[PDB]
C-alpha cells in the first residue's frame, strides 16, 4: 500500500 | 484572496502522496535541507528500505539531509531566482498560501517561462505540475454568483449555481492527467508533506503539551490551597 | 491569624513540594534527553573494504572504519613465532574476555595469522595505540617483540592485540567482524560465513 | 539539621541572610496581581539562562551554519524543540513580564523616593534585557534576524559624524554578516547574561535596603508594632513565597501552552519570515521588528529626519531613567493622585500600545498620523508630568493599607 | 561627593558594604608573599572572562571551524592573537596562582577552623576551574585537544555498570566529535563561568565572615584595642589594596613577558601537538596532558588498573575537601607545627611536583617507579596527616603576629 | 633522531621570500597553508600585491584568500597512504629544526612505497619532491655526485629559506609580538616604581 503510494513517476521501458 | 485547505497531519497516506510529490516534481530544484530521510520515514510510517528505494533519489543515504544537486548560485542563474529550500516554507508562508500557489500557476506569454501566478505575481517558478494540472488560462469560466456574500447554491441538487465570468483561472479540457479535485487533492498531499516538514513535532508537541498542562493544573491547584491555607 | 491548621499546613506544604518535584523532574527531561545522541551523531557507519596485499611485511595500515582507526598488519613469521612465547605475560591470551569475531583465531585474534585486523583503539580510555613492531627498543624494554604501545598511559599490547598484565588496559584491542572478500581484500564491518 | 545549620552559622551568614531577604522581611501585605511579575521575570531569566545554554551546546554562530544549526536544535537534537520554543517564548514572555513589571511602577508611583535608585537599577536591567532580545534575534540568521539587525545596526550611522565607523565597527565588517553575527552571539550568550545578572543582584538589593511599595503607596514601615514588625508587613517568607509559587504555576501554564501549541503565537513570539534563511540580495517585503520593540519602532519612524529619529527613540527610553524626578505627586499610588495623573496613565499605556501595534505593520496613512500623535503623547506622559502631577488634587494615603 | 554619596547610601549598602569589607575591614598586618595570590586569581579570573568573550567573538565551536577559527583569531582578528594569548596564558597563569593559593592554605593552615567552609568553597572552585580548564582546552579542536577530551570522557566509562552508557551521554556520540565539541564550548562558555562566578563570590563572602588566617596563624581578633580593631590587625584598604595592586602589577610583568615572548613556554602553555587539527584516527606519540593536570594523570598512570586509577585520581582530588579534618594539629601555621608536619609538607609538595613531571613526559621506568612512590606519598600525606599531627609537637602560637 | 640545528631569521625578507617561492611551487602542490592568506604573507614578506599574484598564487585564487589547494586530504590521503598535513603551523607542529633536519633527511629506499625513506622521519608517505635540487641522496646521508641542481650549501640555503617561511606562516606575528611586548613591558616596569612607591608610602 505505501509502496504503491511511493512509486516514482518517471517510468522507464528497458530491454528485455 | 487565498483558498483554504484542511491539513490532517495525522493522515499518513496523504502525507506519503505528498512526499513522493515533492521527492518527484519538486526535489529536482528544491532542497529540503534541514530534513533527514530518515526522519521524513519514522514520522509518514514510511519503512526504511522502502524510503531508500521509491523516496531517495540522490543516493543519500536514510540519514542523509534531503539535498539536491541544484546549487542556490546556479539556480538563481537559470531561473532569475533560487528555488528557496522548501523545509520550512509552510511556516514563512503557510498552507493556504502554497495551497493556492500551487494552484493558481496560468499560462503567461509575456513571462520568462511562459507563465505567471496568481498567488505569487511575476514569479520565477516554471510550471513544474502542468503535466498533471493540465493547461491553466485566464480566461472565461462558470462561477458561483455571490451578491454581498449570497452565496447561491441548487437548492435540489445542492450545487452552486453559476454565471459566467472572464478573468478566473481556467483548466484546459483534456490537457493533464488529472482533473480539477484530483489535482486538488494532489496540491492538498503535498501542502500537508510540506507542513509536516516545517513542524514535525507538532503531534508530539500536542500531546506533550497536554500532559504538561493537565499536570501544571493538578500543581495549581496544590500551590492554590498551599497559599489560600497560610494566608489565613 | 487564628489557631493556624498544622499537618493541614504540613501537609499541603510536603504535597506542593513533591509535585513541584514531580515538575522539576518533568522539565530536567528535555535538558538531560538532549544530551543522548542526537539524529546527526545515529548517521552511524557502512563496511568499508581494504586492499591489504600491498602492506610490506611487518608493517600496518590504518582504515577508517565507523570513526574508529583499525590496524590492519601484515604479520611477518618471526613475531607470528614469538607471539606464543609471550603468553605468560598477558592478562587474556586466550582472548576469554575480549571482544572479537567468533571466527578468529583464540591466540592470533585474525581469521588467517599473517594478516591482524585490530580496531585500534585502547580498551582504557579509549586511544589508538602507537604501532612499535621493532624487537628490542630502548624505552620499551629488552623483553618487548613488537607490538602496541598507548601512549597516554603506556598500555602493552601484543601483536595480536593482546594486552599485557597488569598495565591500564584491562582487555585485549577489539576485534573488528571483518571476512576476506578476496586472497588481498578484507572487508570491515560484515562477518564471515561460516 | 539543627547542628548542620549551627555549624554553617558559624562559618556563613545563612540564617542571617536568611532572615534578612526572605523570612523577617517584611513586605506590605496588600501586593495584588501587579507584584507577582518580578518574581516571574527571576522565572523567565533563569529559564533563558538555561535554555539558552542547552541551545549554546547545538547552536553554531556562523553565517554558513546557524539557521542549520537551529534547525538541527528544532529536529536532531531530542527535545531540542522544546528547548528552543522555551527559549523564544521565554524571550517574549520576560518583555511580557517586565513591561506589566514597568507599568506596575508606573501605577503605584514605585519608582518615587525612596526607590528612585531601585528605578535606575531597573530600567538598566531593562536596557540590558532589550540589547539581549537584540542579539539573540541575530542569531537564527533567518530573514528577519539578518534585516532587523541591518537597519538597526544603520541607525548608528545616523550619528551626523561618526556614525558610519561607528556602525562599521559595531558591525565588524562592510555589512552584516557572520562576523556580526559570532560578535553578537559572544555577547549575548555571556557578556550581556553576565550583565544582566549583576544588575538584577544590584535592583534585589537596592529594593531591599529600600523595602517593596505597594497597591496603596503607604509607608507601611512608619506603623510598627511592639516587636518592630510593621502593622501592614508580613513576612516574604513564607506568605510571599507561597503566593509567588502560586503565580509562578500560573504563568508556566501560559507559558507551556505557548510553547506546546501556538510556539509561533501566530508569528509574533516566532516571526514567519525568520523561518527562510538571511538573504543579503533580497530584503522582506516589509521588515518589522519583534513585537516588543514595536513601540520604539513606530516612534523612530514617526519622525520624518533620521538622526530626529534615532535621538526620539533613544529618548523614549531615556525618559524613563528620569521618571522618578519628573513625578512631582505628593502620594505614590494612582488610587490617590488626581484625575490628571489617572488619565494621563490611561494615555500613556494607550499610546504605548498603539505604537507597539502600528510599528508591527507596513506604513499606513492612519497608521502613520496615530503612529506621530501616540509618540507626541508618549513624550508628553513624562514633560508634562512635573507640571499635572502638581496641578492635580490628590486623595489623602490612608495611614494603613487598604484590602 | 559627599551629596551623592548620602543619597546613594540613603538607597543602597555602598558605604556600609565598602566599610565592612574593604575599609575598616582588619586584616592581619602579616600577610607574605603567599597572600597576593587571591587577588592574583581574582584578576586571572578577570581576565579570562574577558579575553574568553572576546575570543567567543571570532570562535566557531564546530569540528569543521574550530581549529580554523582559531588560526582566524590568530591571523585575521586585528590583536586577535593577543587575546588567545592572554586567554591560554592566562589560564596556565590561573592554575599557577591558584596550586600557590593552595599551598600558602596548606603551608599556614588556612583550612582549619573556622575556615573550613572557606577550604570546601575553594575546593569547589577548583573543581570548576578544573572542569573549565578541560572544556577550554578541547575548544581548539587540535590533537591534544581531542584525544583528552576521549581520555577523559572515557574515564566515565570505567564506572562498571553505567560507566559506558553515561560516557556516551556525556559525548552526546558515539565518540568524540563536533557535538561533544559544541556541548563542551556551552559549558566551558556560561554554564562553568556562572558557577565560577557564584562559588569565587561564595568563597570571599566566607572568608569575610570568618576572617583571614595569617602566616603566623595567630588569631588576631583575641587581642583588640578599645575601638574593637585588632592589635595585629590593619584595615585591608588601603594597605592590602596597594600591596596588592604591587603583586598585580607584578603578575602583569610575568604574564606579558610569557604572551608576546613565550606564549607556548617551550610547549606547555600552548602544547605542540594541539597546532595540528585533530585527527579521530592518529593519536599522537606523545598524548600528554596540560601541566597542571599533570600530577592527577600520573596517578591514575601509576594505577595499572583502569577503575582503581580512577578512583585513585578522584580521591587525590577529594581528599584535599577532607583535609580540613585530617589536620589535628593545635596549631594552624607550619612554622609553629612539629618536625613531622613540616617533613611532610615539604614530601607532599615534592610528590606534587614529581608526578607533575613524570605525568608531562611519556612512561619511563624510573618515571613509572617514581611517579608510584609520589602517588603513595601524596596519598600518605593526608591520610597520616591525623596521626602525625597528633604525634609531633608543636611551638607554642605567639600571642602576636611577628615580623 | 637527532636534529641539525638552523638559526631561523624572521627579519630576512629575502629569505622569506624565497621561502615562500619553494612552498608556491614545490609544497603548494600536495600541502595547504589553509590557515594564512596570501595578502597577509605578501605584506609580511614585502611582497607586492600584484607580484605576489603573479608569482605566488598559482590557483586562482584571490589575494585574500587562504592559500588552499586542489588535492583535497581524503584523496592525498588514499594516493600516498598518508594526508599531507597542512603546513601553516608545522614550524610549531615540529620545530624549525626538524623541519630542516627532515626536508635534508631524504634518502632512496627501494623497499619504501615512494622509492625514499627519512632519517627524521622513517617511513614517511612523503615522496622525496626536492631531489631535482638535492640530488640523489643515498645511505650516514651522501649526494650522488651530479645529480642534483643545487650543492649541499646551496640546497641547505634553499632548506633554510623555506623553513624560515614556514616558521613565519606558524607564527606571523612574532615580530610585532615582540615589538608590542618591549613597549608593554617597558610600561609596566613603569608603572611597578608607582605601584610600589605608593605601597611603600602607604605602609609607612
Ligand atoms: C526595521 O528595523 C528596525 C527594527 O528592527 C527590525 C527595530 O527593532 C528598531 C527598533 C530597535 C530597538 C528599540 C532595539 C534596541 C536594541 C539595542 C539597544 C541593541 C544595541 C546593541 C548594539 C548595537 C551593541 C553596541 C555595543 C557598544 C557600542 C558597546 C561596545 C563595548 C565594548 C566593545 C567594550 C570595550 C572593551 C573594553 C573596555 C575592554 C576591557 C578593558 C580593560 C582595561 C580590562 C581590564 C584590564 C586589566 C585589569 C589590565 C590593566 C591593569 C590595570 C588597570 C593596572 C592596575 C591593575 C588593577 C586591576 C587595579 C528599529 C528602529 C528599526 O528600524
Ligand atoms: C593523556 O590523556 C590524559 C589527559 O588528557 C590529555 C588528562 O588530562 C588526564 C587527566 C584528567 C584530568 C585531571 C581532568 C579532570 C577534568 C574533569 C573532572 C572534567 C570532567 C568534565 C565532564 C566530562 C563533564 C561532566 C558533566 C556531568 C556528568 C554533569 C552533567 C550535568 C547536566 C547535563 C545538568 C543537568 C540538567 C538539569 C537538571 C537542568 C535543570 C533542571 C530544572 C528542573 C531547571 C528548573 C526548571 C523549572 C523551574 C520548571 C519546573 C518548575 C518547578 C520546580 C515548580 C515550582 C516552581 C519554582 C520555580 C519554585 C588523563 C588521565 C589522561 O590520561
Ligand atoms: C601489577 O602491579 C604493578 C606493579 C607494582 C604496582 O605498584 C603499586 C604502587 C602503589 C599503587 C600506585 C599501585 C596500585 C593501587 C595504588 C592505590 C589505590 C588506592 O587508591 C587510593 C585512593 C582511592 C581510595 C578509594 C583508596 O586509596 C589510595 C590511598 C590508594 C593508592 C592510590 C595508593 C598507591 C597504589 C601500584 C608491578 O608491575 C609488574 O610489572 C608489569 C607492569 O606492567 C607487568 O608485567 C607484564 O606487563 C609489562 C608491560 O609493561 C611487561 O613488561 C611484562 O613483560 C609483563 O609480564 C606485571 O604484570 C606487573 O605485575
Ligand atoms: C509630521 O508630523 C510630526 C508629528 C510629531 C513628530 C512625530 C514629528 C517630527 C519630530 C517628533 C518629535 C522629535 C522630538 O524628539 C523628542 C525626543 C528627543 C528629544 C531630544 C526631543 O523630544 C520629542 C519629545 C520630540 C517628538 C518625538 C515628538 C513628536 C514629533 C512628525
Ligand atoms: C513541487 C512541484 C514544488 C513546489 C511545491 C514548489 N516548487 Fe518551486 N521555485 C522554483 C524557483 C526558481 C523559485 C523562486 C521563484 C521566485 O523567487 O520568484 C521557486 C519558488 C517556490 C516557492 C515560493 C517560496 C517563497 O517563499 O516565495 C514555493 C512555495 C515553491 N517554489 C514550491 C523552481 C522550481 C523547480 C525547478 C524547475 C521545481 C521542479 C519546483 N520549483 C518545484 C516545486
Ligand atoms: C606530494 C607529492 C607532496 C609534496 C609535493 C610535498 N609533500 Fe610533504 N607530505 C606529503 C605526504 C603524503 C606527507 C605525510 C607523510 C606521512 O607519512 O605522514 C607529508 C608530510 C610532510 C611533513 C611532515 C609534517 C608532520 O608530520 O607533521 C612535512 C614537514 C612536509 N611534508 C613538508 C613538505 C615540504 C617542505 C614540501 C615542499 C619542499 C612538501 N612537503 C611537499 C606529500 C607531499
Ligand atoms: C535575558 C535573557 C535572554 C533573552 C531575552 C534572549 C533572547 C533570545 C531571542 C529572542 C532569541 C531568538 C530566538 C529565535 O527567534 O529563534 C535568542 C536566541 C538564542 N539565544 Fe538568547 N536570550 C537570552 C539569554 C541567553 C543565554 C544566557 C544564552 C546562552 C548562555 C542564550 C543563547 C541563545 C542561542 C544559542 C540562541 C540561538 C538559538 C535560537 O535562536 O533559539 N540566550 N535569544
Ligand atoms: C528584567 C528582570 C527583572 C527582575 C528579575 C526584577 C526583579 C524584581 C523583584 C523580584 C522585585 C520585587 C517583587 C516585585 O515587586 O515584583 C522587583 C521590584 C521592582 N522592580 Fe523589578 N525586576 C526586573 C526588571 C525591572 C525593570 C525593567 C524595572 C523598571 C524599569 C523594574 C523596577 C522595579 C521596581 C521599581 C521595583 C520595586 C517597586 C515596588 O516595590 O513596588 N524592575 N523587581
Ligand atoms: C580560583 C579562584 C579563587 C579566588 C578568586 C580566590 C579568592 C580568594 C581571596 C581574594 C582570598 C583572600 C586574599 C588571599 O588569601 O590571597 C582567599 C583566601 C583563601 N582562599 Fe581562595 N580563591 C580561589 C581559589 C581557592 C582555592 C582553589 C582554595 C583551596 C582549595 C582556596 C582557599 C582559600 C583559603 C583557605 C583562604 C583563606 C586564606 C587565609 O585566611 O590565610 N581558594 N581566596
Ligand atoms: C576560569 C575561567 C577559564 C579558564 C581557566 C579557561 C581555560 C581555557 C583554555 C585552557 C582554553 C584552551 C586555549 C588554547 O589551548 O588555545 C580555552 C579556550 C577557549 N575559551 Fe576558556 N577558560 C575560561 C573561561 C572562559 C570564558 C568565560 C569564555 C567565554 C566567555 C571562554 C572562551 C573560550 C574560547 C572561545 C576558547 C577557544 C578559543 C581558544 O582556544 O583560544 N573561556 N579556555
Ligand atoms: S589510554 Fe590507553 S593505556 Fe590509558
Amino acid at each position: 500500500a505505501i509502496a504503491k503510494r511511493l512509486e516514482p513517476v518517471g517510468k522507464v521501458c528497458v530491454q528485455g | 484572496q487565498l483558498d483554504h485547505v484542511d491539513i490532517d497531519l495525522t493522515d499518513k497516506a496523504a502525507m506519503q502522496d505528498g512526499a513522493r510529490t515533492f521527492a518527484n516534481y519538486c526535489m529536482g530544484c528544491h532542497s529540503a535541507k534541514f530534513q533527514r530521510y530518515e526522519r521524513v520515514a519514522t514520522d509518514l510510517g514510511i519503512p526504511a528500505d522502502l524510503m531508500m528505494e521509491k523516496l531517495v533519489f540522490t543516493g543519500a543515504k536514510i540519514g542523509d539531509h534531503m539535498d539536491i544537486g541544484m546549487k542556490p548560485a546556479d539556480a538563481k542563474t537559470w531561473f532569475g531566482a533560487a528555488p528557496p529550500d522548501l523545509t520550512l516554507v509552510a511556516r514563512v508562508r503557510g498552507t493556504d498560501w502554497l495551497y493556492s500557489y500551487l494552484r493558481s500557476f496560468y499560462e503567461d506569454p509575456k513571462r520568462p517561462w511562459g507563465v505567471n501566478n496568481v498567488i505569487f505575481p511575476n514569479v520565477g517558478m516554471p510550471n513544474v505540475l502542468a503535466p498533471l494540472q493540465g493547461r491553466q488560462v485566464i480566461g472565461c469560466k462558470q462561477v458561483q454568483v455571490v451578491e454581498d456574500g449570497k452565496k447561491q447554491f441548487d437548492p435540489l441538487t445542492g450545487t452552486p449555481l453559476t454565471h459566467e465570468a472572464c478573468d478566473q483561472l481556467t483548466v484546459v479540457p483534456k490537457t493533464g492527467e488529472l482533473n480539477e479535485a484530483q489535482f486538488d487533492e494532489k496540491v492538498k498531499n503535498l501542502v500537508t508533506f510540506l507542513a509536516y516538514s516545517a513542524n514535525p513535532n507538532k503531534l508530539a508537541s500536542e500531546r506533550i503539551g497536554t500532559y504538561v498542562l493537565l499536570y501544571l493544573a493538578f500543581f495549581f491547584v496544590f500551590a492554590y490551597l498551599l497559599k489560600r491555607e497560610y494566608w489565613k | 491569624n487564628d489557631g493556624v491548621n498544622a499537618g493541614r499546613r504540613r501537609f499541603l506544604v510536603a504535597a506542593t513540594s513533591v509535585v513541584g518535584a514531580a515538575g522539576a523532574v518533568g522539565a530536567a527531561v528535555p535538558f538531560v534527553g538532549s544530551w543522548f545522541p542526537s539524529a546527526k551523531a545515529k548517521a552511524a557507519g557502512a563496511p568499508v573494504q581494504v586492499n591489504v596485499g600491498k602492506i610490506d611485511p611487518g608493517q600496518q595500515i590504518i582504515a577508517e572504519w565507523r570513526g574508529k582507526p583499525v590496524f590492519i598488519v601484515h604479520r611477518t613469521k618471526e613475531m607470528l613465532d614469538a607471539l606464543p612465547s609471550l603468553e605468560g605475560q598477558l592478562a587474556d591470551p586466550d582472548s576469554k574476555a575480549s571482544e572479537q569475531p567468533e571466527y578468529v583465531d583464540p591466540k592470533l585474534r585474525s581469521i588467517k595469522p599473517e594478516l591482524a585486523v585490530i580496531v585500534g583503539i585502547c580498551t582504557h580510555l579509549g586511544c589508538s595505540p602507537t604501532f612499535r613492531p621493532e624487537v628490542a627498543p630502548a624505552d620499551l624494554g629488552p623483553d618487548w617483540k613488537g607490538g602496541y604501545f598507548c601512549p597516554c598511559h603506556g598500555s602493552h599490547y601484543d601483536l595480536a592485540g593482546r594486552v599485557y598484565k597488569g598495565q591500564p588496559a584491562p582487555l585485549n584491542l577489539p576485534i573488528p567482524p571483518y571476512t576476506f572478500d578476496a586472497d588481498d581484500v578484507i572487508t570491515i564491518g560484515v562477518d564471515q560465513e561460516k | 539539621m539543627n547542628k548542620f545549620m549551627a555549624w554553617v552559622d558559624a562559618r556563613f551568614p545563612a540564617t542571617k541572610m536568611w532572615e534578612d531577604h526572605l523570612s523577617k522581611y517584611y513586605a506590605p501585605k496588600n501586593f495584588n496581581f501587579w507584584y507577582f511579575f518580578g518574581s516571574l521575570a527571576l522565572l523567565v531569566l533563569v529559564n533563558q539562562i538555561l535554555t539558552g545554554i542547552w541551545l549554546t551546546m547545538s547552536f553554531t554562530p556562523s553565517a554558513e551554519e546557524a539557521f542549520a544549526s537551529v534547525e538541527y536544535i528544532m529536529r536532531d537534537v531530542d527535545y531540542g524543540w522544546i528547548i528552543r520554543y522555551m527559549h523564544s517564548t521565554g524571550a517574549s514572555a520576560f518583555f511580557i513580564v517586565v513591561y506589566l513589571h514597568m507599568f506596575r511602577g508606573l501605577l503605584y508611583g514605585s519608582y518615587q523616593k525612596p526607590r528612585e535608585l531601585v528605578w535606575i537599577f531597573g530600567m538598566l536591567i531593562y536596557l540590558a534585557l532589550m540589547a539581549e532580545a537584540f542579539m539573540g534575534y541575530l542569531l537564527p540568521w533567518g530573514q528577519m534576524s539578518y534585516w532587523g539587525a541591518q537597519v538597526i545596526i544603520s541607525l548608528f550611522g545616523a550619528i551626523p559624524v561618526v556614525g558610519e565607523d561607528l556602525a562599521q565597527w559595531i558591525r565588524g565588517d562592510f555589512l552584516i554578516s557572520g562576523i556580526t553575527l559570532n560578535r553578537f552571539f559572544a555577547l549575548h550568550v555571556i557578556a550581556l547574561p553576565i550583565v544582566l545578572l549583576g544588575l538584577v543582584v544590584l535592583h534585589i538589593l537596592a529594593l531591599h535596603e529600600v523595602g517593596s511599595n505597594n497597591p496603596d503607596g503607604v509607608d507601611i514601615k512608619k506603623k510598627k508594632d511592639e516587636n518592630g514588625v510593621p502593622l501592614d508587613g508580613i513576612a516574604f517568607h513564607p506568605y510571599y513565597t507561597v503566593k509567588d509559587i502560586v503565580g509562578v504555576v500560573v504563568f508556566l501554564f501560559i507559558f507551556c501552552t505557548v510553547i506546546f501549541f501556538f510556539p509561533e503565537m501566530g508569528g509574533y513570539f516566532l516571526e514567519k519570515p525568520n523561518f527562510e534563511m538571511a538573504n543579503q540580495f533580497k530584503t522582506p517585503e516589509h521588515i518589522a521588528p519583534v513585537w516588543y520593540f514595536t513601540p520604539f519602532y513606530a516612534i523612530l519612524r514617526a519622525v520624518p529626519d533620521k538622526l530626529m529619529g534615532v535621538v526620539a527613540m533613544g529618548a523614549a527610553i531615556a525618559v524613563l531613567f528620569v521618571l522618578p524626578w519628573l513625578d512631582r505627586s505628593p502620594v505614590r499610588s494612582i488610587r490617590y493622585k488626581g484625575w490628571l495623573s489617572k488619565l494621563w496613565l490611561v494615555i500613556f499605556a494607550v499610546s504605548f500600545v498603539i505604537l507597539g501595534y502600528y510599528g508591527a505593520q507596513a506604513p499606513s496613512p492612519l497608521g502613520t498620523t496615530l503612529s506621530r500623535v501616540c509618540t507626541v503623547l508618549y513624550f508628553a506622559f513624562f514633560i508634562l508630568m512635573p507640571f499635572y502631577t502638581r496641578m492635580e488634587k490628590t486623595k489623602p494615603v490612608p495611614e494603613r493599607v487598604t484590602g
